[PDB]
């Protein structure tokens, strides 16, 4: 790690990765993030809910580095993109989350994955059904209806929704 | 505290289904018997309704001095501070037990938050 | 100290048969370290250096401070003493180290509380 | 325990609330008083005496929140009418005092008990003080110079009307006392 | 650091064949430590010793601050300046680990005077 | 350091007759000894008391900063209490927490010797080295 | 109290302060007696025993009768010792001297002043076994300071013998400064 | 005392300071005796043994013959070496090889130095490349700083033959 660097390569201030690197390192302490740290990091996140398998999915979303673990840098970077990055950089950071085994397609199998990762995280207030939403994604996603929806797909999909282009852009301070 | 920071990581995965911009962070000053101590604001209000935590302590702010004044122990005080700090409360396996008590009485920590590793000291000699 | 500010609910209980002085924080330099208490809480023990008239030998006309070329750390148990009733023997310090600076602050040896008389025993 | 609505809804300055809080959270840590901490805050008040029993009447002239025990704020208003209010607070503030069963009268059987519990907090025998001037005479004098039509009962016009009356007992109550 | 000086005296027995300092101010809860900053360079990749530190440091106040714990701090500095790191035979272990952890310092870099008192209660 | 005010009631008892060690001054100030931050204070007085040892000697005339117009230390500070208590008071005290070979590398520094502890720590500088 | 001082002796509030912080060091207790008074002069000279005229220096002062010697004696002591006119210097002087205070000196007690220094300081330490015995410095004292030889030595023969003297008067005025 | 030091030498007082802080630190003692000598150099180099040479070093000083080397030795050795005049710092030199102290320097004692400075620097005895040999670096020193031939080199020859030699001077200044 180095703070000057870092001003350079993302879209923060100096003053705002400091914010950041201090809320980092108290997170943990070990300055190196493996999957455990970062499961119990979110039980807080939610009271009684079990974010344990999300973890997971968030985890090797990054590895970005195949270092075996997470650095600071790398939260950083996904952090700058996620709160400064240009739509299609949002976008397409969402699209490698959902992508579980990384090959640049989402199928019906692992966005259902992902859907019940988050439930479990959240309340395990509730009445939607966890297929019946897979459902509704791919059938307003996948555009030619081959049951699989690729990165292309994904960003022309979100580009024409005239709300989940406002979840994007609206929110940032650090 | 700075979890709030790692929630949007989480806001990210739900597309594709599923003061509100007024408080900055300072270090305060806690002046205590001479020893000027100093911490981040946020780090006292991760245990609001303790005296630091809470509201209470704008009964000992000074105006002019611009700092929080407690004529109190300053040795003690450093465990009170480090209890925000650290999540665990320590027993100083020096002062005496009764000094040190009467201490967290005044700054409104529960005798027994102490953490594993001293509530052991804290029995055998008490 | 603020017992003062009591008497007036007896006083109430008197009627129909039967300025101040304001505070300042003090500053007692200390070999170096500045400490700093309520001239209130010295006068608690008078007759003894701090609570009495004594220190005015010890304040310095310029740097507008009582300074004690004394050790810092014992001080702390003997203002801390002026602050709640109780004077504590720190279970490190050594005794003659300590005993000594009783001696000086006017402080009487075995004013010392209960949970500490134990241990000014045991190693004395 | 809010510091700006105590400046707002009492006669007291931020200043003055501060070293009263810092004055009442020494005589207790805990925050909130009960019976107890009340009485032995009294044990020093005076030497050799003892306020036990009028500790018991100072307490549930509070408990006007009835919440079991005295918080601070309460302690606050209590004074901020009894060194700041208006003569009628104060004077009302005291009628309530005396009034033991809170009925709105004062009987000689309860005057009595706090005469006794006020001699007592001092030295109707405390070794030197010696007194001799009885419990009693001392409510005869008061009734006798306060019970307006003679039916042996002091209401809160009575007593009202009758300390009005009195010079003394009026530039007493006035004098503008200070809280610093 | 100042081991550099004594190198001519080496150099001198070669004839016939063969920028500077500061001292810095470490905040730390209020009590400011200063030291030289050599001091601190001389175990670099521990986080005073090394970069990380620049994360710490605040522009106006002009001195790196860390809301940390400002007793264990006087062990930590102390290390920098003699080799060795103490174990104070009064603070909790997992106080002082919690610590350690946090400036880089690995948990038996402790001396042998110590690392005795450390095994006993910990 | 003040025993030099009790000497005129032994002058005074010669005054009629009278070898003999019985015989402006100069200043005082208070210095002040930075020891990694804590800003240590004491009388120059104090610290002559013990020629010969860094401090009451010349050679702390090293560790002066004209700048900052002050002795700075890189020590520990804590230890650097007791060195200065010795100065103090006749006695040094070891400190019955801190770790004997922390200590005895800092007596080193300044001067002083292992041993001039008094008969109260010599005791437990004993029976923990 | 401090401005009392100031005012009743002839130190400045800076100068008193310092010799209170030297009494105060030297016993904290506040109060001498004579024990204290004994091993405040252990220092004063190596391997001598000022024990016996320590015993001398005490029953000069007790002015105020009240057992022990509290500070306010101590400055006034010094005040005259040090800044006081010549004649009460001397009169101090004599009345250390006058061990039994009644206004003589006779040669039994000057032998008792002269051996109680010679053995704070040390006569047979390093320098030779006595250089000149108490007795023979008594005598001098005596045949130098009774003026009309009835053995017995008077306040006022003790004065005028000292004026008389050029080097015992530049002795007693040269300016100390206590600071 | 410092300031007789910035009179009777070429250091500045601050820079004394530093040196004495440098001096302060690798003995507290004040005084070095030939012990923390060796240790002293322990670290100069890696995996080699500077045990012999500290030997040569120290009694290189003891020039007040007070049994240890005080600091003011020290700086004054130091101001001739760094900033002297030629003559001082090749006299200085001279001393150094001079192991018996009677002003002749003789292949027996500079084998002694050079052999004291490998070990030091860790180099073979007996290297590969043979030209190596500190016997056949001896050799090359006296061939051309013993100016007659008669084995024995004396001050001014040794003094006469580096200012001969032109790098053997720029090394000696800069
Ligand atoms: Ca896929
Ligand atoms: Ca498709
Ligand atoms: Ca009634
Ligand atoms: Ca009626
Ligand atoms: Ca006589
Ligand atoms: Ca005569
Ligand atoms: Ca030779
Ligand atoms: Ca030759
Ligand atoms: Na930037
Ligand atoms: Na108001
Ligand atoms: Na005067
Ligand atoms: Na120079
Ligand atoms: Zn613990
Ligand atoms: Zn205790
Ligand atoms: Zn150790
Ligand atoms: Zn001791």
């Amino acid at each position: 790690e180095g703070l000057e660097q870092l001003e350079a390569q993302t879209n923060f201030t100096k003053r705002e990765l400091q914010v950041l690197y201090r809320g980092f390192k108290n997170e943990c302490p070990s300055g190196v993030v493996n999957e455990d740290t970062f499961k119990q990091i979110y039980a807080q996140f939610f009271p009684h809910g079990d974010a344990s398998t999300y973890a997971h999915y968030l985890f090797n979303a990054f590895d970005t580095t195949q270092t075996g673990s997470v650095k600071f840098e790398d939260f950083v970077t996904a952090l700058s993109i996620l709160l400064r990055g240009t739509v299609h950089e949002k976008l397409r950071w969402t699209f490698n989350l959902y992508d579980i085994n990384k090959d640049g397609y989402i199928n019906k199998e692992e966005m259902m994955d992902i859907v019940k990762a988050i439930y479990d995280m959240m309340g395990a207030l509730a009445e939607d059904t966890p297929r019946q939403h897979v459902d509704v994604f791919f059938q307003k996603m996948d555009k030619n209806k081959d049951g699989i929806v690729t990165l292309d797909e994904f960003l022309e999909s979100c580009q024409e929704d005239d709300n989940i282009m406002r979840s994007l852009q609206l929110f940032q301070n650090v | 505290a700075g979890v709030a920071a790692w929630l949007p990581f989480a806001r990210a995965a739900a597309i594709g289904w599923m003061d509100k911009n007024k408080r900055q962070d300072e270090l305060i000053v806690l002046n205590v018997s001479g020893r000027r101590f100093q911490t981040w604001r946020t780090t006292l209000e991760r245990y609001p309704d303790t005296l630091l935590g809470s509201t209470e302590k704008e009964f000992f702010f000074n105006e002019d001095t611009k700092e929080y004044f407690f004529d109190r122990d300053p040795e003690v005080f450093r465990c009170v501070l480090n209890f925000y700090r650290t999540g665990k409360l320590h027993y100083p396996r020096y002062e005496c037990i009764s000094a040190y008590d009467d201490e967290l009485a005044f700054y409104g920590i529960l005798p027994e938050i102490i953490g594993d590793c001293c509530y052991e000291e804290y029995k055998d000699r008490k």
